[PDB]
């Protein structure tokens, strides 16, 4: 139980910033028939504090006592797949895009089990079972005809949140029902007053320059921040002017990266950053993030001449690598333009 | 009835829009007329060798070569210089504990080489030595407990112990779990009473025949007692039942799970379940002692292959069984009935290759393992192939057909092996003469980004011949990829494409060979030029070598050109680390990884640097402080820097 | 009195009459002659000869025995769960009296078919009894067979016939059976049979039952492909970078009824063993594809043929 | 137990939707005929095709055989026309009896309304086509599109075909006010002109729009920034912002307006969409417009497909920055 989870507001009227943004949601509850919720903003602004704020206003305190499901299903190509659910007996919350382009049924029968699972429970408090689907955006397009159908027919039994960090592969026939909660992410004085509370409540005293400093560095981000400050509490028990925020070790990575594209233009250089971003990718981590940091790594060296260019390369690539398969053909293929691309414009 | 389905507008007077008329400018009144006279085909007579890779002269005499092999056998003195340069090869092997055995073993045949060298010991197993070691102790103890009953009954006429009566046993398919399971029981005189997916095992049957195995005797305790009962319906010796594949239940199966729930109640006699399932450990309630049995070594396994193959009087070379084995994912069943039709088949190339670390060596297991030699001449080579200049129709048909026979597998045969297969130098990791060589550097370097732009446009713009991310999402991710097999007789009924699969593998094995092609006559043409700047004295070599693991230069050829042991570790250590109590719940997966697992590294990572500062013990106990319940194996992982 | 197929007229009887995929033959010639034969499991294209080889094997390895000792699975028949279950484990429990080296055979043609839950039951009746049993499996696509059964198999690769070895074999068949035929019927039958060689004798036995002479024009009579010259036509005036020509010739192949698939598979077909530059030939490879993947996804009309051919002519024209 | 807004004041019978002269005048002559031939509508969304279909399924039916005789179907189905195929047979096979106590009984053809019809392949609709013929005395169908041309040959010959022309903003703000004095919600017309303007000419977004904001903030009144922040409208000072930022010229200035953008949680789409909506209605040139235009169809087809969102705003800044910085 870190400060991100342990010190989670589950109260609307703990959340310190967004104050109208809660007001208008437990405004919204008190009416008792609130619609599917699209809730997007980017990552850590604090969407999934927010529906589990509404939750707990919604139903009882019983749904902080949840429990951990596998569910199995069979493919219409009769193939078994099984995906973990964190659910409770008043809501159940399933990622849908694990199952690759065979999110549909993730999205259909598993909302046919909520659906016989309220018909089967009763309890007295509200006539439907919140479903929530995180990452509703990684959704493909068939799953979320699926979904759409789904919401149409399923309605009076359940209630669908579904988060995500932007609504640009959401089809606009879900949008045209979802009613959209923008969370934005929170300013830096946000940061710095939920840093003060939290430091406060465990026992230190910080300054304000570092907690504006960790917000500066955590680019809005408010988990990150909390995860900066609570390993820069690991690191000094006194929270000095001169505390380092610990940096993301893969971030200076991609860094190291950077470097060692800009610093050398040879195909053996080439090969030793596919070495370097093979092991990168090898982490798990997304292809768009490398890509995002690549970029915004390697525009701090360009000239303001070169930046466009750069700029309408990544975007293509990053395209061509969404199309595609193998993340490694694209991103290293933009690796070698780029590096072709400088050679001939430092040559000149 | 027939009534007037009129289209109704409400076309109202006036928006100078509804009543339109045809424009005025010359440009659009100056239609071309359409002309349909095509040519002529009935003229023009299609050519023998227009559209195909016929030619007038044919070869006579070059194939059809019988092979007629009469292998002589081993003496002493070779079969030894064999030995040791295996022993040389793998001077990690105990090579001398196992000759005798299998020598043994070999001494007009009706069996597989899987039941022909099938293991009777347990030290016989190569590999996944604690595992085995581990269950052989849980049955010596099943054995020492059956003879203590059986000195009690005599003399009559267990928390500290710890003795679950049941072992589950995981790993990938054909490791050697029934071997493992096999050789115990035969090594200890155990009875296997066998429950396959092969036969009908429903639970009123499996527990109304074979409930009295575990509770009672057996009537048969001296002579044949290692036989093997496959249950089905249409020095004594101790019971022991198994369940090969247990995560595989039909509909037939009506509450299998309950039963062998029963059995694991009810039983005074050991019990045993094999599976290859990884989830299987996590859906199945009940108590009982884990063994998994991971990958073997490769090294290990590549040389009991060589071994197999010596004491069937064939020497060979290390290398060829190792890409063997990574072609197959080091099964051990398959490269064994894959060496068995091999083997007896009377080899594939007489090549001899003298090495003292004598016959001739039988290299090329792996080319007829893909089919390529029923693509190639016989005195083709590969990587002879693949280096030269391709010119003639056929040898890009052949090209063709290589390139398409590796596309079905969805394996990237250039691209993998793309450092031994360029015109370039290749060494394993540890002023205008100055212009033409950066010149020479930036042709290469435009070549291999044009290259592998075309690449980038054959995985995205091109049709891939089975759908990737099909079950699971993309390679290197933590959500799933554990997609077990179907287990239902019911049929697809899908609606897929046929014609789009073999149209795209043509498509993109034509589309990858002419763009390889184009990229290293490229490179061809460029190096043809670096005479000059060697005479010039400046040499780029230096910055043209490519630089590759040690790992890939053991095969000769890779189906991948990244190490998936690495992948293995990574993936094992996130699962671990979020599969703990407090960090069950972060629901949002990305953020959960780019935002957890860094500062959890950077937290390890700082609570070493206090440690080895010779500070206070306490400085030890944040993460048992936080109550956060990470294994200690997992955080010397997390703590060791990144890669 | 019956008209016998020639496709079943002319089917080999003996291992060595098999045209290509010479070292699989081989060793299956090998295995038939001397015996103890692994369970193999023949994957390749339809129409190379998988059910023929694997049925001279199993001839070849018999004899007089083959109606006894062989157990013959297609997928006509039922081959659910039950039957793996009693049918197959019963006939490998079976007790058959044959010469030493020589075991059952139980063939399982077109394992495609098999239901993933038939699969999984029939991996330890394989292991088991290969004692007595041995099994001699065929497919297309291997990868619908499930792993287990790959672990316990050999697998053996089928590759598509070589153009010489089809015109061998149509040369052998039409010696015996006195057709007569110019070269261009040759070049025309082995054009519309892209290495099948079922497709190539029964459109040869469909032309010479029609018109009785093999020549282009009667086999592009029978096939009813669009004609290859005519999408000749169409790549050498996309090399001189005409757009009006080749779009003639194109409208005039989209009234004739021939859809946007096989359309595109032709252009295909004929550009990959056209008379051009290397470069060019791959940037057409490369934008041909990119158009067929169009025609995949469900998009396909004319104007999508014709700007294909507006990116093929202006590939010529662009530097 | 309640119901949303749109299925609530939408009109009960025949007559009741204004604006519409000729359609709903062939309406009635083939209600009093108790005869409906196979009906299809197309018009932009939010004008009253849906309403207009209902409503005359209530009049020639009873309200308690309304929806036991009509069924609502959807053509965007995943798993092909055979789901779809298979439904409508159900229903045609599936008889009720009904009897009606006003005097009329029941004509025998049921009622399929099936929307989104324009989003249907041709072999698809050729399915359509034929099970229509077979079904052609004992179910009359109903088809809703906004594009006629998208429906082949076949299915739009033997239809009768309706155009639906979309409100004017005068219209649909007298029934915006109307809705508001009936459900007691303070509203300045100001707001409801630009929930009209925000909507796009759409009466079912506006609906949507209003009954979301009236129970967000209950009891209150209708700002604008509600409004703006519900219906996904990005702000017109952030799209003045991100002009000036092209115009200017620098790459770090514009690499602030879209981290500030994407950081502020609005949609890619939207912002490309007010960018277009801008762009086309300036004093720009020819060629600027034409390269700013492919460049936000490019970055939308990409957007649709679901690449990045920032590097897609990037790009398409990037490249209006350079149109336009290219004449100075
Ligand atoms: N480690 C090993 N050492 C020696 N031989 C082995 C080894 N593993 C497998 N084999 C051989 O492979 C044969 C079959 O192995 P099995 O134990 O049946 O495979 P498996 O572990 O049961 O996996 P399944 O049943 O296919 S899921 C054995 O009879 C041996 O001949
Ligand atoms: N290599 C070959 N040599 C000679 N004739 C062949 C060859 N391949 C196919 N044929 C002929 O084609 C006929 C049909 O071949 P099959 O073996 O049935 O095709 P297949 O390999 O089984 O692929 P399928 O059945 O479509 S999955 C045979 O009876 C022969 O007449
Ligand atoms: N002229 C009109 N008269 C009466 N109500 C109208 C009129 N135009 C729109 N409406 C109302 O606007 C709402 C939305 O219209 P609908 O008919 O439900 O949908 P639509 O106009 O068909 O657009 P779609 O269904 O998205 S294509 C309903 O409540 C209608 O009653
Ligand atoms: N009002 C608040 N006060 C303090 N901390 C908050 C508040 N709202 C959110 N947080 C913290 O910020 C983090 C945001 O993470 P999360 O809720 O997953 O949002 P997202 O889903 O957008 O990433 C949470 O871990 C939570 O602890
Ligand atoms: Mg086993
Ligand atoms: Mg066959
Ligand atoms: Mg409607």
């Amino acid at each position: 139980s870190l400060w991100v989870d342990k010190y989670r507001p589950c109260s609307l009227g703990r959340l310190d910033y967004h104050k109208e943004q809660a007001a208008q949601l437990r405004n919204l509850v008190q009416c008792g028939d609130f619609p599917h919720l699209l809730v997007y903003g980017p990552s850590g602004a604090g969407k999934k504090t927010r529906i589990m704020c509404i939750l707990r206003e919604l139903y009882g305190v019983g749904v902080e006592k949840l429990r951990i499901e596998h569910q199995t299903i069979t493919t219409p190509s009769k193939k078994k797949i099984e995906i973990s659910t964190i659910a409770s007996n008043y809501h159940l919350e399933v990622n849908p895009s694990d199952a690759g382009n065979s999110d549909r049924v993730v999205i259909q029968e598993m909302l046919k089990t909520v659906a016989q699972s309220q018909q089967l429970e009763t309890n007295s408090q509200r006539d439907f079972k919140v479903v929530l689907l995180t990452e509703v955006d990684k959704l493909t397009k068939d799953a979320q005809h699926a979904l759409r159908r789904t919401m149409e027919k399923y309605m009076s039994t359940c209630r669908l949140i579904l988060c995500c960090n932007s609504t640009s592969k959401v089809i606009p026939p879900i949008r045209s029902r979802c009613l959209a909660v923008r969370v934005p992410a929170p300013s830096i004085e946000d940061i710095c007053h939920v840093l003060s509370t939290v430091c406060k409540k465990e026992g230190l005293n910080l300054p304000s320059q570092l907690a504006h400093r960790l917000a500066e560095k955590s680019c809005r981000n408010l988990r990150k921040a909390l995860l900066m400050c609570e390993a820069c509490r690991v690191q000094q028990y006194p929270f000095t002017a001169d505390q380092e925020i610990p940096e993301t070790d893969w971030e200076v990575y991609l860094r190291e990266t950077a470097n060692a594209i800009v610093s050398q233009q040879t195909p053996q250089r080439l090969l030793e950053v596919r070495g370097r971003l093979y092991e990168l990718l090898t982490h798990c981590i997304p292809p768009e993030i490398i890509m995002k940091g690549l970029l915004s790594e390697l525009l701090h060296n360009c000239d303001g001449q070169l930046k466009g260019e750069v700029a309408q390369m990544a975007a293509y690539y990053e395209h061509r690598l969404q199309l595609g398969s193998k993340a490694i053909y694209h991103l290293e293929a933009f690796v070698a333009k780029f590096m072709a691309l400088y050679k001939k414009f430092m040559e000149d | 009835s027939f009534q007037r389905v009129v289209h109704v507008q409400q076309k109202d007077d006036g928006c100078c829009l509804w009543h339109l008329k045809p424009p005025s400018c010359p440009l659009l009144t100056k239609f071309k007329e359409l002309n349909t006279k095509v040519i002529d085909l009935s003229k023009c007579g299609i050519a023998l060798g227009e559209f195909s890779t016929l030619n007038s002269k044919l070869k006579s005499g070059n194939s059809a070569a019988v092979f007629m092999r009469t292998r002589k056998e081993f003496t002493e003195e070779v079969r030894n210089l064999l030995l040791e340069e295996i022993r040389w090869s793998n001077p990690e092997f105990s090579l001398k504990k196992y000759f005798p055995l299998l020598l043994k073993k070999q001494i007009t045949e009706d069996m597989l080489w899987t039941e022909k060298y099938q293991p009777q010991t347990a030290s016989e197993l190569i590999g996944n030595e604690l595992a085995i070691k581990k269950l052989h102790s849980w049955l010596k103890d099943w054995k020492r407990r059956a003879e203590l009953e059986e000195r009690q009954n005599l003399k009559g006429k267990e928390e500290e112990s710890r003795l679950c009566n049941t072992v589950l046993i995981t790993g990938p398919t054909g490791v050697g779990k029934t071997a493992a399971v096999y050789a115990c029981a035969q090594e200890l005189g155990f009875k296997i009473f066998e429950v396959n997916a092969s036969s009908q095992r429903s639970g009123r049957q499996i527990l109304s025949q074979l409930k009295e195995a575990t509770q009672s005797h057996q009537v048969d305790k001296q002579g044949v007692n290692s036989q093997k009962p496959c249950f089905f319906n249409s020095k004594n010796a101790t019971s022991l039942i198994l369940f090969e594949e247990v995560d595989v239940i039909f509909d037939e199966d009506a509450g299998f799970l309950n039963a062998i729930k029963t059995f694991m109640a009810t039983t005074k006699r050991p019990v045993i379940l094999t599976t290859s399932d990884p989830t299987f450990s996590l859906m199945f309630d009940g108590c009982f002692e884990e063994i998994k049995f991971s990958t073997p070594s490769l090294l290990n396994v590549a040389s009991y292959l060589q071994m197999i193959c010596l004491t069937e009087n064939f020497r060979t070379d290390v290398k060829d069984f190792v890409t063997l084995l990574t072609a197959n994912t080091c099964d051990i069943r398959k490269s064994i009935l894959y060496l068995q039709f091999w083997i007896r088949s009377g080899g594939g190339v007489l090549e001899e290759r003298p090495l003292t670390l004598l016959p001739k060596c039988d290299s090329g297991c792996a080319e007829t393992l893909f089919g390529l030699k029923n693509i190639f001449s016989p005195s083709e080579d590969l990587f002879s192939f693949l280096k030269h200049k391709i010119t003639m129709k056929e040898e890009w048909h052949k090209f063709i057909q290589l390139l398409t026979e590796f596309q079905m597998r969805n394996v990237d045969f250039l691209y993998s092996n793309l450092e031994f297969i360029l015109p370039l130098p290749v060494d394993t990791i540890p002023t205008t003469a100055g212009k033409k060589c950066s010149a020479l550097v930036s042709h290469c370097l435009n070549s291999l980004s044009e290259f592998m732009d075309n690449m980038s446009f054959l995985d995205a713009l091109l049709t891939d011949v089975r759908e990737q991310n099909k079950y699971g999402r993309n390679d290197f991710s933590w959500t799933n990829g554990k997609v077990t097999s179907g287990l239902c007789d019911e049929f697809s009924l899908e609606s897929n494409d046929g014609w789009t699969s073999q149209s795209s593998g043509e498509l993109k094995a034509a589309a990858e060979a002419l763009s390889f092609t184009k990229c290293s006559s490229a490179i061809s043409k460029a190096l043809e030029t670096l005479n000059s700047c060697k005479k010039l004295g400046r040499d780029p070599t230096n910055d043209l070598t490519f630089y590759v693991s040690q790992k890939r230069n053991n095969v000769y050829f890779s189906q991948s050109a990244a190490n998936l042991d690495n992948a293995w570790k990574r993936i094992s250590v996130i699962k671990s680390v979020f599969s703990s109590r407090s960090l069950l719940y972060v629901g949002n997966r990305q953020a959960s990884i780019i935002e957890y697992l860094p500062t959890l590294r950077n937290i390890c990572k700082t609570e070493k640097l206090k440690e080895q500062g010779k500070s206070k013990r306490r400085f030890l106990h944040y993460f048992e402080g936080i109550h956060l319940d990470i294994p200690k194996e997992t955080v010397n992982t997390l703590a060791a820097d990144f890669p | 009195h019956y008209e016998l197929p020639w496709v079943e007229k002319y089917r080999p009887v003996k291992l060595n009459e098999i045209v290509g995929n010479e070292d699989t033959v081989s060793r299956l010639e090998v295995f038939a002659r001397e015996g103890n034969v692994p369970n193999i499991i023949i994957a390749g294209p339809p129409g190379t000869g998988k059910t023929t080889s694997i049925l001279c094997l199993a001839r070849a390895l018999l004899g007089p025995a083959l109606k006894d000792a062989m157990l013959e699975l297609n997928a006509s028949n039922d081959r659910g769960i039950d039957v793996v279950r009693n049918k197959i484990k019963m006939f490998a429990q079976q007790k058959v009296t044959l010469p030493k080296g020589r075991h059952k055979i139980i063939i399982l043609d077109e394992a495609d078919s098999m239901t993933d839950g038939a699969q999984q039951a029939l991996r330890r009746t394989m292991e088991i009894y290969s004692k007595t049993t041995r099994f001699a499996l065929a497919c297309n696509a291997s990868d619908k067979i499930i792993e287990p059964i790959q672990s316990r198999c050999a697998v053996l690769r089928y590759t598509k016939l070589t153009d010489a070895q089809i015109l061998t074999r149509l040369m052998n068949v039409i010696e015996k059976e006195r057709v007569p035929y110019t070269d261009d019927g040759l070049e025309a039958i082995i054009f519309t049979a892209q290495g099948d060689m079922r497709q190539a004798l029964n459109n040869l036995q469909s032309t010479f039952s029609g018109f009785g002479f093999i020549n282009s024009e009667n086999v592009f009579k029978v096939c009813d492909e669009p004609h290859p010259l005519l999408v000749k036509e169409m790549i050498q005036h996309c090399v001189n970078a005409n757009i009006d020509e080749a779009y003639k010739i194109l409208a005039h192949l989209w009234h004739l009824g021939y859809s946007p698939e096989d359309i595109i598979g032709n252009i295909f077909r004929v550009c990959k063993t056209f008379q051009m530059a290397e470069y060019l030939k791959l940037e057409f490879i490369k934008e041909i594809g990119y158009t067929h993947m169009k025609i995949a996804e469900g998009v396909n009309s004319l104007l999508q043929m014709a700007g294909l051919l507006a990116r093929l002519c202006q590939k010529t024209m662009a530097p | 137990k309640p119901v949303p807004w749109v299925e609530k004041y939408r009109p009960k019978c025949v007559d009741e939707v204004a604006f519409q002269e000729e359609v709903v005048a062939v309406l009635k002559k083939s209600l009093e005929g108790a005869d409906l031939p196979n009906l299809l509508f197309y018009g932009p969304p939010g004008t009253g095709k849906t309403s207009t279909i209902l409503a005359a399924a209530r009049e020639l039916f009873g309200p308690e055989l309304f929806r036991l005789r009509v069924l609502e179907l959807n053509a965007s189905d995943e798993r092909g026309i055979q789901v779809v195929r298979e439904k409508v047979k159900n229903f045609a096979q599936l008889t009720v009896s009904g009897s009606r106590s006003d005097g009329k009984p029941c004509p025998p053809f049921k009622i399929v309304i099936l929307d989104e019809a324009d989003s249907m392949t041709s072999a698809a609709q050729a399915a359509l086509r034929r099970t229509m013929e077979k079904e052609s005395k004992t179910t009359r169908f109903c088809l809703i599109c906004n594009y006629v041309s998208r429906i082949i040959e076949p299915l739009t010959s033997r239809c009768s075909k309706f155009r639906f022309k979309p409100l004017s903003d005068k219209i649909q703000q007298q029934r915006l006010l109307d809705i508001a004095k009936k459900e007691n919600v303070k509203i300045s017309d100001e707001g409801i002109a630009y929930l009209v303007k925000v909507s796009e000419g759409d009466l079912r977004k506006a609906i949507t729009f209003l009954q979301s904001a009236t129970r967000l903030t209950g009891g209150k009144e209708i700002t604008e920034k509600v409004i703006t922040d519900i219906a996904g409208v990005i702000p017109a000072e952030k799209i003045d912002g991100v002009f000036a930022a092209c115009q200017s010229g620098s790459f770090d200035k514009l690499e602030a307006v879209v981290k500030d953008l994407i950081d502020e949680g609005h949609a890619a789409t939207q912002l490309v969409n007010q960018l277009h909506d801008v762009v086309v209605e300036n004093n720009l040139s020819d060629k600027q417009k034409s390269i700013i235009t492919e460049k936000l169809a490019e970055v939308d087809k990409c957007l649709a497909d679901g690449a990045d969102e920032h590097l897609q705003l990037i790009s398409l800044c990037a490249t209006v920055m350079q149109q336009l910085s290219q004449n100075c």
